[PDB]
């Protein structure tokens, strides 16, 4: 009995200590900001399942029933139960649900940069001016011959 | 003598249990009927979501 | 041809939005339902053994 209390005074005890985020100003840069460990364990343990379940609507999209995907879908399933059974170990409950707050306030900002974003493309005319959108990602320089006619021909 | 003072410990140790679960129930009651004192939800059940 | 197959996959992917938002509602109804659920039980078993 008396471990028993000692256990869940400790639990009462980590409830306490507040959990400081950061502020999601979208225009500044880079900067240092330590993540809380509660907020990247539950991105982490939420990105696993995300993927997961991510793997299971593509192979619905995707005709190509490949059965050796089932046993590699039993081992991510388990390995996401240990995984958010140590989160719901080592975090309070308290702290598990503010990262989440915190996670659904971030997706909710995407959204709308996402809203923004398109909005200012389709108040230019036709007025073809080819600016510098600027960085990604690819090109994977490898490849042969073919003719592929470049297409931004307007 | 020897039994008086294991009825002491016999005592002592009921009396220990008896405490150790009133302290271990006063962990799982709901913060509405407790006083003021600074509850802090220790379940995920005690939490509002 | 690639057009046709383009609209298919365009149906099928709506098909499988309409499918999460119905899961995501049941999901956070059952949510509701557990959080219940482990305060009657906390309520009904736990809370009468110190009397005893």
């Amino acid at each position: 009995i008396q471990y028993r209390c000692e256990q869940l005074q400790e639990i009462r005890r980590a409830s306490q200590r507040e959990v400081m985020f950061s502020a999601v100003d979208p225009d500044l840069s880079s900067s240092t900001f330590l993540e809380p460990e509660v907020l990247r364990d539950v991105r982490e343990v939420c990105k696993l399942r995300f993927k997961f379940l991510r793997s299971l609507h593509d192979d619905s999209i995707s005709s190509s029933v490949h059965p050796g995907k089932e046993d590699l879908r039993s081992l991510s399933h388990q390995q996401w139960m240990s995984m958010a059974e140590k989160v719901w170990n080592t975090h309070t409950p308290n702290h598990i649900l503010a990262a989440l707050e915190r996670l659904t306030l971030n997706s909710t900002q995407e959204l709308k940069k996402l809203q923004f974003s398109q909005a200012a493309d389709l108040s230019k005319g036709p007025s073809c001016q080819l600016k510098e959108f600027s960085e990604p990602i690819t090109q994977s320089r490898s490849c042969n011959e073919s003719t592929h006619l470049d297409p931004q021909e307007t | 003598h020897l039994l008086r003072v294991t009825n002491k410990k016999l005592n002592h140790e009921l009396q220990s249990i008896v405490n150790g679960v009133q302290t271990l129930m006063s962990f799982f009651s709901t913060p509405e009927t407790a006083c003021e004192l600074s509850s802090q939800p220790i379940f995920l059940s005690q939490l509002l979501l | 041809q690639n057009i046709q197959e383009a609209c298919l996959l365009l149906d099928k992917k709506q098909k499988h939005i309409q499918i999460l938002i119905k899961g995501n509602s049941s999901s956070k109804s059952q949510i509701r339902r557990s959080s219940v659920e482990a305060q009657k039980y906390v309520q009904d078993k736990l809370l009468p053994w110190p009397q005893e």
